[PDB]
Parts: structure tokens; C-alpha cells; sequence
């Protein structure tokens, strides 16, 4: 992205100081000695912060400080401050308001980080309960409660994936730089193909899980659609939607995407084609979702006002059938899918990944609680096992 | 008229009831041993293991 | 065993409130419900009144709505119908049904066929 | 001419009761109270048997206690194994509302019946290897609540009708009618000497009935409710049933008194599984709290509870030479213990 | 979608710290 | 030795197991009823529907101890033939409704004669002045009304029993039949399926 550019800037700039050095004969006379500098090359004569010394042209900013010349004393350069390793007072430095923006914004970083943390980590917690709760005593266990735990793997699969990036992401960019040998090996290939999987593991987990949603919402369809209960259990599309489908997608991006432009770490997107054809499941799992989520709402609003009067009553019901249904179909994403990442101002984006990272990380940790406690058939067989406890 | 077995039907000829409980106990002890349910057999003769 | 007697009935004056008991013996009073079903003469059994365990579930017909009346208790295992408004097409046989589910009322007392937990049935007439 | 002959009646039933209690002068209770009681006992499900698509009513256990036949309303008798899991035969059933079915000693004959009043009788041994229809019944007018057999040519079923049958393979229609019965038959037994068998009506009555002579010989009237369950011990000398009213009363051939109460009141669910063991020790009863209970015969002791059954538990075997218990309910699992 | 937009950004980010911390420690 | 069973009986067994599975697959797609009230089965299809029917006949009138198998039905057809008498009627219906065994059961009622062919209410019920008529859709004849107050009489209580003991285990599905005396099959097909809707409602909680 830029460290490899900025090295590469680096070793233009230090080959061409050797020429320059090689070509320029050595001083025969002088008043002050010259000696090579990692820094910049500025052999001048011998002058007392009178000689005029151009910013250095590899840095991530360049332009803003071109117009601004720098005075250094000249025996050794730095032997003015008479310390080898020490600095003159007059650099060529950043902007002042720059330094207080990446601060802002690193805080607000850190503070989204350890939110959806926590959430993730709450929502792992009650995603592991429930599997070890259900699916271990072969009472209940059916098709639909089949497709659930395989959404809650599939949730535990990219939460995994997500907190194992964000592991190998830490303990990557924590260490600072300290020698030439450090960087040049943190920059080479081989300690990133486990950013490479990382990434490409998390966005497989993040299609998988919005195939999983879509699945969902086309089972439910499929339930509500038919008059007569369906012949036999049809685990094979279900089955092809949820797990083959995303591999059909995201394998195509990742051998593309490296063979056209390769990235030090596959998480960062710069051509926005790359970025929709990911997007492609996604925006095809929330419209169809969206229509049988319609769809279901105006079956329940037909039948529960023929049957049973409503009596003021009806609306509470809507109310939690809506409560109860939105974080399962993830339907409540549209408002803010709207507009794409491309065409926002920076409040308006952060705000917008604010609420989407506020909603997203505790999706799992809410359906997992619905579902496991708000049910009745969990809550009426955990209390045989209580009972048969007792009774011993 | 309809009520006619009854009148047949009446040769029940009790004896003593403690003696029939005797006889119970004796069959019950008498088959205890060899009773499976009674204690847990080892499971090498057990062809349900 | 069960055991439904009844008595009480004969013939009297209309307008002489008397009143019909029946003595259940043989099963526990209040574990079981009891219902009242009547047969007239040429006619099908009919229904007439029930009173649950509680006593607050109590329902009557389209014709002995409001005059008649049932109270249960527990210490004499007896039950007692207040038979009221005595008219000439009244007549009929009554015998002390018996609902057999303890605790649930999925019993039938209405067929027109003879029933397990039935009395004998008493003559009422005007 | 009706009253009197109620009245006479009633004073004889008063009569024998009093003499019945006056020969009641002991009870079984002070007599095994020197006995050490079994203790808690552990059961546990060795194998899980899977494949049915609807309730089951009834089951036999074989003589050789290696194959069981079950009967569901799918329309599906599937014969199982008990030393295995993968099963054997599949006898596609005409009848959609079977209740009941039936093994034969020799184990070439199977049965099945209820809600269609045909009595259909299949053979398990043939050239082609595919079960056939041996002969079908129509001589009942009410629906068929239990099937059993006397021997590899004798079959007795009860019907809704109010009477008991004895069909014959060779006759094609029934040597006697038992008759005498005043509710719906819905169990019956065998004793081990196939000479007694009794029948239990809706009456709160139980009747014992003679294959040869065809005439009643044992009333008795001790319970409260309708009898669903009835089995004999293997002595062969008495018998207990479960009513509806939770509870189980031991009744005895010699003796014409109740011996023993089993009531609870912690439970109120009825009984529809009555079974005795190899010893007749315990007195296994069903119950419709998804669990099965553990009767002890001589302290009326709860030694252990059969727990973990979905659904309503209907029917319940016990091997000849008591080897282990299976337990059926209203889903379509099957479970054997031990 | 939106998490993947998130960790692009701080992926950019960090990579600008570290530019920044080479060109502190070529400052020294 | 003894190599014979896992050579034979392993695939004797998976040889009836895939025609187990078609056995389920025929039998989930049948929806059973059952015909109580007023020659054995009756088998049709209507809009690709298997529908398996269930009239009984034979035995007795002593539904006590053989209605409890009528448990995985779909739904049961109630039959009056009002048009006492009716007091049956109404037992039966409570005995159905307050039937454990029956709880998770709907019933469907039809309040008409059933052998299709084209008056005393005061005496057999003593409320019948005090009613006023629902604010339903009126008869397309619109002439007489006052016969048409005894069946908004009748099938108010029937709701009214209904709703005594139907909180939300089962419901009720009252008819009118005999107007038109040829659609008799798409209602009990449209309550049919409104109660297997209900049904895969209740699994999602969603009601
Ligand atoms: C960017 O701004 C850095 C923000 C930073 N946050 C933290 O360091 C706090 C969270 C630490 C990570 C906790 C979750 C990851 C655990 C990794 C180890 C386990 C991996 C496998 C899990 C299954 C702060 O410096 O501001």
C-alpha cells in the first residue's frame, strides 16, 4: 500500500546519493569534515547554517514542505551539537493539525475495536452454550433445528475468523522498527500468507453467513408458501446454497484479485470491482430477504385479524413478531445499504460503520438468545433434565 | 333371569390369605437369584454391552 | 365397585318442590365429576346439569336453566338436585351419572346406549 | 318383577363382601416387613432403535428374545432385533389404524388388528422370502383392542363389541362367544400355563374366562376406573392391572380380595403399561408423565424411574426370561434397557 | 460490506503509523 | 466364523430402507380428518393434494377410549345436522375441546345438513330475544332474515366454547355449507391450509 513504496522510495534515494557520491570527487581542502548521512546527502561548502538543504523526496509527504529550506551547521555535520547520534533542532515536519486528527481518529478506532470486542466475545460465549446445550441429547434435533446450528457454526466460524485476524493484525503491527534487517523482513513475503488466509477465511465465514441468512429466509418462504408439508427434507440445495455457493464467489476474487494486483495483506481493497463482486451475495441476500420478510408480515397481519379480533391487541404482537424477526433476517441493514462506502463524507461514514458494527456484532449474540431461550421446546426439555436431576 | 352364573359361580372356596402370600414369597425368593433384574450381572455374559 | 342409588321420586303435586338426591359410594366424591342425565319416555337420554370439582363450573340446558339447582358436599359423598317449576312434559327418568376421568372431563354421558357409571333410574312424574 | 330381583341381587354382593372381610383377617403388609428392600436401581438405554413414522400401541417380545414386532399407524410392521440395531422384515399393513399386534411362540405367525374389525394374520416363513396374507377375519362389530396367541394354531382377540373371540386357522370363524361382559374390552393376558386369562372391561371389572368350559368362573370388582393394562405374574397364581387412577392392585386367583394398593399422590397420570419381571420382584408400570416407574411387589416401593421418553409411553415389554425391557411411546423411538 | 470496509481502513491506518514511525526512527 | 450377518443383514437391512424413505414421503404428503357426526375411506385429490379421509361408521357411538389415536390428524370435520339433538352436539364439541389428547387438534365445523338437501329456537334455549345479529356479511337473497339469527346464535356459542379452552393450541373454522352445493371440498382445503400455516407459525414462535 505505501510501506513498500516508501522502501522503494528509500533505496532510489540511497543508490542515487552513492552515484552522486561516486561521481563527486573527494575534497581536497576543506574547513569542516564530510561524512555520509543516513538521513539526507548534502555536500555543500563549508558554511555555518548558511547553506540552503532541499526536504528529503521519500516521505509519504512531499509537497508540503518543497518550498521550505532547512539550515544545518556544518568538523562533522552533526558534530555541532558535539554528539554523534544526536539531531539538529530544524526538520522537516508534519502539519500541526495532522497529529491531532490520527489521534482522534486512532481513539475512535480503539474504541470501535474494543466495543465490537466485547460484543463478539458475548456473542461467541452464548453461541458456545447453545451448541453445547442443543443438538447433544438427539431429542429435538430436526430439520429446522439442523439449518439453525448450522448458522450458529457458521456465526462461531466468522466471529472465530474476525478475532483471529484482528489477533495476527496486533501482534504484527505492535512491534516497532529498530534495524534495517527487522523492516526488510517485515516487508519480504512469507510472514504473510497468514494474512493472506486470514483474510480470505473471514470473507468466505462473512459469505457463508449471508448465504446462511438467505437460506434462512428461503426456508421460511418455502414453509409459508405451501398448503401441505413438504415430502422429505431437502438438506442438498440448502446444503449447496449455504456452503458451495460461497466458495463460488469468493475463490474467483482471491485468484483474480492476486493475479492482477497483489497486496503485502489481501484486506485492503483498491479497485471498488474487486470490492462488488464480494458485494454481490451480499446485495442478493438482503433485497429477497427484504420480500419475504413483506411477505410474512402481511400473512400474519391477514391472519390475525379474521380469525380473532384485534381489540388494541394485535399491535403488540406485530411489535414483538417484528422484534423477534428482524435480527433473524437481517432485514434492519437495508436503510443503511443504501448508499454505497464510495460516496460518503468522513462523519457520515464513520456514523454509518458505527451503527452497522453496532448492529452487526451483537446480531449472533441476539439470535442465539432468542432462539435458545425465547423458545419454548429448549426451555420445556431443559426442565425434564432439571427434574430428572432432582429426582437422583 | 339374567343374573344365572352367579349362582354357579360361587365356588371361590377361599382358604387363608396368608397362606397365598406365603406361597407369593416363596415363588418370589425362589426365583430371586436367577433374576437379571434383580442385581447387575457383569457385562461379559451381558450380550447388550 | 361403584354404587348409585337414588330416591325421592313418585308422584306429586306440581308446584311441590321437592327434591331428588342421589348417594355415590364406592370412589372418591371430589376427585370425579358428576352430571345429571335424564331419559324420557320415548325419547333419547338427555342431559341435564353438571357441576365440577371445584364447583364453579356450573352449566345447565336450554329448558332447566335457572330452576334447577345442584349443590355438592364433601362429608355426606352425596349429591342433591333442586327440581323446580313442575310441568306435565317433565317427565322422565333420572339417573346419577358418574364421570370416570379424574382430575379432566373427557367422559361422555349423553349416548343413548347403557353406561358403566350409571344408577338404576327413578320414576319422576307429576 | 325387576326390584326384587335388584334387591336380591345387592343383598348377595353384600354377603360375599362381608365374607370376604371376615376371611381377610390378615394383610400382606405385616407379613414382608421382614424383607431387605431392593434398593435404588439404575437403568440406562443400551441401543436406540430409529425408523417409525407414527404412534405405537403395542408390542410383543419374541420367544427367543432376539426379534420384537411393533405396530404403528403409518401402516408400516417393522421387526426389530435386540442383540443389533439394523432391522429385518417390513410388513406393509392394510389396516391405517392398527392398535395391536401379536409374535407367535413358534415364531412363524404375526398378527395385527384395531379400528377395521379384520383381524389380519401374516406368515414370516415362505419360499420367496416375501411375507403374504394368510386369511382375514370379519366376524367382529367393534374395533380390535389386543391380539394374542395360544399356541401356532389358536388366536383370541378382543373386539369393541363387549365379547371376547376364540378363532380357529382351520375353522375360519369362532368356536365359542364369551359373553357376560358389561364395558369395552382393551387388554388381555396369557398365563404361562395357557389354561387362565383374564379380561378387564370399562366396568372396573376383571373376568376369568375358560377356554374349554366357555363359562366365567372369577369376577372381581376392586378397582375405581377402566382398566388399560393387565398382565399375570409368572407364578401364574395372581395378577395385577393399573387403572386410571393411579394406581395398581395386585388380585389373586385362590384369594377373592385385593392384596395390595399401590397409589401415590405425587402422580395422577394414569396407567396404560402393566408388566411384571423374570421373578415378578418388580412391577414395572407405565405412566403418561414421559417416564416409566419401578414398583417394588412385596413393600410398594418406587426403585428406580424409566425417564427420557418424548412423548406419552404407551406400550411396554418384557423378555420371557427377563433379559432386558423395552419401552415404547407415542414417538418413534424405541429404547431397550436393562 | 461492513466489516471488511473497517478493517481496510485500519489496515491503512496502521500501515501510516508504521511509515511514520521509519521516518522518527531514520530521524534519530 | 459367523461372517454371514455383517455379509447379509447389513444390506438386507438398507435394502427396505430406501423404499422406508418413499413410504415417508407418500405418507407425510396425505393429510388426514376425520368425519365425525352425521363407506370405511374415501381417497381424492384436489389441486395436487393428497387428501386421505377418515369415516367410521362401524363401531358404536362410544368415542371414549378410541378417539385418542385421531392424534396426528390435520384437522377434524364436525358435522351438526341441526336442520336435544344439539345439546349432544355441544357435549361432544366440549368433550373435544377439553380433551388432552385432542388439545393440539383444530376442528372444522359445518353448520348445515350434510346429505345436501334444500323450527322451534325459543323453547330449547331461553335467550334468544336478547341477541343481536353480528355485523357480518348479509345473504345474497337477503329475504327472511329471521331464520338465519338462530345459526349466528348457534355458531356464536360454538365460538364462544371455542374460545373457552382455544388459546392458541388449536382454533376453530365454523361453515356454512349447503348455499351452493359444489363447494364443499375448497373449504375444509383453505382451513387445511390456514392450519398448517398456523402451525409452522407456532414452531417459529412468529405467533
Ligand atoms: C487499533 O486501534 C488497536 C485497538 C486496541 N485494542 C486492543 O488491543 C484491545 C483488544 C485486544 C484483542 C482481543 C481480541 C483478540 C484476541 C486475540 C487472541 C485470541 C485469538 C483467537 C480467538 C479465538 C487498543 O490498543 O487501543
Amino acid at each position: 500500500q505505501v510501506m513498500d513504496f516508501l522502501f522503494e522510495k528509500w533505496k532510489l534515494y540511497g543508490d542515487q546519493c552513492h552515484h552522486n557520491l561516486s561521481l563527486l570527487p573527494p575534497p581536497t581542502e576543506l574547513v569542516c569534515n564530510r561524512t555520509f548521512d543516513k538521513y539526507s546527502c548534502w555536500p555543500d561548502t563549508p558554511a555555518n547554517t548558511t547553506a540552503n538543504i532541499s526536504c528529503p523526496w521519500y516521505l509519504p509527504w512531499h509537497h508540503k514542505v518543497q518550498h521550505r529550506f532547512v539550515f544545518k551547521r556544518c568538523g562533522q555535520w552533526v558534530r555541532g551539537p558535539r554528539g554523534q547520534p544526536w539531531r539538529d533542532a530544524s526538520q522537516c515536519q508534519m502539519d500541526g493539525e495532522e497529529i491531532e486528527v490520527q489521534k482522534e481518529v486512532a481513539k475512535m478506532y480503539s474504541s470501535f475495536q474494543v466495543m465490537y470486542t466485547v460484543g463478539y466475545s458475548l456473542s461467541l460465549g452464548a453461541l458456545l452454550l447453545a451448541l453445547a446445550i442443543l443438538g447433544g441429547l438427539s431429542k429435538l434435533h430436526c430439520t429446522r433445528n439442523a439449518i439453525h446450528a448450522n448458522l450458529f457454526a457458521s456465526f462461531v466460524l466468522k466471529a472465530s475468523s474476525v478475532l483471529v485476524i484482528d489477533g495476527l493484525l496486533r501482534t504484527r503491527y505492535s512491534q516497532k522498527i529498530g534495524d534495517d534487517l527487522s523492516v526488510s523482513t517485515w516487508l519480504s513475503d512469507g510472514a504473510v500468507a497468514g494474512c493472506r488466509v486470514a483474510a480470505v477465511f473471514m470473507q468466505y465465514g462473512i459469505v457463508a453467513n449471508y448465504c446462511w441468512l438467505l437460506v434462512e429466509g428461503l426456508y421460511l418462504h418455502n414453509l409459508l408458501g405451501l398448503a401441505t408439508l413438504p415430502e422429505r427434507s431437502f438438506f442438498s440445495l440448502y446444503l449447496g446454497i449455504g456452503w458451495g455457493a460461497p466458495m463460488l464467489f469468493v475463490v474467483p476474487w482471491a485468484v483474480v484479485k492476486c493475479l492482477f494486483e497483489n497486496v503485502q495483506c489481501w484486506t485492503s481493497n483498491d479497485n471498488m470491482g474487486f470490492w462488488w463482486i464480494l458485494r454481490f451475495p451480499v446485495f442478493l441476500a438482503i433485497l429477497i430477504n427484504f420480500f419475504i420478510f413483506v411477505r410474512i408480515v402481511q400473512l400474519l397481519v391477514a391472519k390475525l385479524r379474521a380469525r380473532q379480533m384485534h381489540h388494541t391487541d394485535y399491535k403488540f404482537r406485530l411489535a414483538k413478531s417484528t422484534l423477534t424477526l428482524i435480527p433473524l433476517l437481517g432485514v434492519h441493514e437495508v436503510v443503511f445499504a443504501f448508499v454505497t462506502d464510495e460516496h460518503a463524507q468522513g462523519t457520515l461514514r464513520s456514523a454509518k460503520l458505527f451503527f452497522d458494527l453496532f448492529l452487526s456484532s451483537f446480531q449472533g449474540l441476539l439470535v442465539a438468545v432468542l432462539y435458545c431461550f425465547l423458545n419454548k421446546e429448549v426451555q420445556s426439555e431443559l426442565r425434564r433434565r432439571w427434574h430428572r436431576w432432582r429426582l437422583g | 333371569k339374567l343374573v344365572e352364573q352367579l349362582k354357579m359361580e360361587a365356588n371361590i372356596d377361599r382358604i387363608k390369605v396368608s397362606k397365598a402370600a406365603a406361597d407369593l414369597m416363596a415363588y418370589c425368593e425362589a426365583h430371586a437369584k436367577e433374576d437379571p433384574l434383580l442385581t447387575p450381572v457383569p457385562a461379559s455374559e451381558n450380550p447388550f454391552r | 365397585q361403584v354404587q348409585l342409588q337414588e330416591s325421592g321420586g313418585g308422584l306429586v303435586q306440581p308446584g311441590g318442590s321437592l327434591r331428588l338426591s342421589c348417594a355415590a359410594s364406592g370412589f372418591t366424591f371430589s376427585n370425579y365429576k358428576m352430571n345429571w342425565v335424564r331419559q324420557a319416555p320415548g325419547k333419547g337420554l338427555e342431559w341435564v346439569s353438571d357441576i365440577s370439582q371445584s364447583g364453579a363450573s356450573i352449566s345447565y340446558t336450554g329448558s332447566v336453566k335457572g330452576r334447577f339447582t345442584i349443590s355438592r358436599d364433601n362429608a355426606k359423598n352425596t349429591l342433591y338436585l333442586q327440581m323446580n317449576s313442575l310441568k306435565p312434559e317433565d317427565t322422565a327418568v333420572y339417573y346419577c351419572a358418574r364421570c370416570p376421568a379424574p382430575f379432566t372431563r373427557d367422559c361422555f354421558d349423553v349416548t343413548s346406549t347403557t353406561y358403566a357409571y350409571r344408577g338404576q333410574g327413578t320414576q319422576v312424574t307429576v | 318383577e325387576l326390584d326384587q330381583l335388584r334387591q336380591e341381587a345387592e343383598q348377595l354382593k353384600n354377603q360375599i363382601r362381608d365374607a370376604r372381610k371376615a376371611c381377610a383377617d390378615a394383610t400382606l403388609s405385616q407379613i414382608t416387613n421382614n424383607i431387605d428392600p431392593v434398593g435404588r436401581i439404575q437403568m440406562r438405554t443400551r441401543r436406540t432403535l430409529r425408523g417409525h413414522l407414527a404412534k405405537i400401541y403395542a408390542m410383543h417380545w419374541g420367544t427367543d428374545s432376539r426379534l420384537l414386532v411393533s405396530a404403528s399407524q403409518d401402516g408400516k410392521l417393522i421387526i426389530w432385533d435386540s442383540y443389533t440395531t439394523n432391522k429385518v422384515h417390513a410388513i406393509p399393513l392394510r389396516s391405517s389404524w392398527v392398535m395391536t399386534c401379536a409374535y407367535a411362540p413358534s415364531g412363524n405367525y404375526v398378527a395385527c388388528g384395531g379400528l377395521d374389525n379384520i383381524c389380519s394374520i401374516y406368515n414370516l416363513k415362505t419360499r420367496e422370502g416375501n411375507v403374504r396374507v394368510s386369511r382375514e377375519l370379519a366376524g367382529h362389530t367393534g374395533y380390535l383392542s389386543c391380539c394374542r396367541f395360544l399356541d401356532d394354531n389358536q388366536i383370541v382377540t378382543s373386539s369393541g363389541d363387549t365379547t371376547c373371540a376364540l378363532w380357529d386357522i382351520e375353522t375360519g370363524q369362532q368356536t365359542t362367544t364369551f359373553t357376560g361382559h358389561t364395558g369395552d374390552v382393551m387388554s388381555l393376558s396369557l398365563a404361562p400355563d395357557t389354561r387362565l386369562f383374564v379380561s378387564g372391561a370399562c366396568d372396573a371389572s376383571a373376568k376369568l374366562w375358560d377356554v374349554r368350559e366357555g363359562m366365567c368362573r372369577q369376577t372381581f370388582t376392586g378397582h375405581e376406573s377402566d382398566i388399560n393394562a393387565i398382565c399375570f405374574f409368572p407364578n401364574g397364581n395372581a395378577f395385577a392391572t393399573g387403572s386410571d387412577d393411579a394406581t395398581c392392585r395386585l388380585f389373586d386367583l385362590r384369594a377373592d380380595q385385593e392384596l395390595m394398593t399401590y397409589s401415590h399422590d405425587n402422580i395422577i397420570c394414569g396407567i396404560t403399561s402393566v408388566s411384571f419381571s423374570k421373578s415378578g420382584r418388580l412391577l414395572l408400570a407405565g405412566y403418561d408423565d414421559f417416564n416409566c416407574n419401578v414398583w417394588d411387589a412385596l413393600k410398594a416401593d418406587r426403585a428406580g424411574v424409566l425417564a427420557g421418553h418424548d412423548n406419552r409411553v404407551s406400550c411396554l415389554g418384557v423378555t420371557d426370561d427377563g433379559m432386558a425391557v423395552a419401552t415404547g411411546s407415542w414417538d418413534s423411538f424405541l429404547k431397550i434397557w436393562n | 460490506h461492513a466489516q471488511g470496509t473497517f478493517t481496510s481502513d485500519k489496515s491503512k491506518y496502521l500501515d501510516e503509523r508504521a511509515a511514520q514511525d521509519f521516518v522518527q526512527w531514520l530521524l534519530d | 466364523d459367523q461372517r454371514n450377518e455383517e455379509k447379509a443383514q447389513r444390506e438386507a437391512n438398507k435394502k427396505i430402507e430406501k423404499q422406508l424413505q418413499k413410504d415417508k414421503q407418500v405418507y407425510r404428503a396425505t393429510h388426514r380428518l376425520l368425519l365425525l357426526g352425521a363407506i370405511f375411506e374415501t381417497k381424492f385429490q384436489v389441486d395436487k393434494v393428497n387428501f386421505h379421509m377418515f369415516d367410521v361408521g362401524a363401531q358404536r357411538d362410544e368415542r371414549r377410549k378410541w378417539i385418542q389415536c385421531f392424534n396426528d390428524v390435520t384437522a377434524i370435520i364436525f358435522v351438526v345436522a341441526s336442520s336435544n339433538r344439539l345439546q349432544a352436539a355441544l357435549k361432544l364439541f366440549d368433550s373435544i375441546w377439553n380433551n388432552k389428547w385432542l388439545r393440539d387438534t383444530s376442528v372444522i365445523l359445518f353448520l348445515n345438513k350434510q346429505d345436501l338437501l334444500a323450527s322451534k329456537i325459543e323453547d330449547y334455549f331461553p335467550e334468544f330475544a336478547r341477541y343481536t345479529t353480528p355485523e357480518d356479511a348479509t345473504p345474497e337473497p337477503g329475504e327472511d332474515p329471521r331464520v338465519t339469527r338462530a345459526k349466528y346464535f348457534i355458531r356464536d356459542e360454538f365460538l364462544r366454547i371455542s374460545t373457552a379452552s382455544g388459546d392458541g393450541r388449536h382454533y376453530c373454522y365454523p361453515h356454512f355449507t349447503c348455499a351452493v352445493d359444489t363447494e364443499n371440498i375448497r373449504r375444509v382445503f383453505n382451513d387445511c391450509r390456514d392450519i398448517i400455516q398456523r402451525m409452522h407459525l407456532r414452531q417459529y414462535e412468529l405467533l
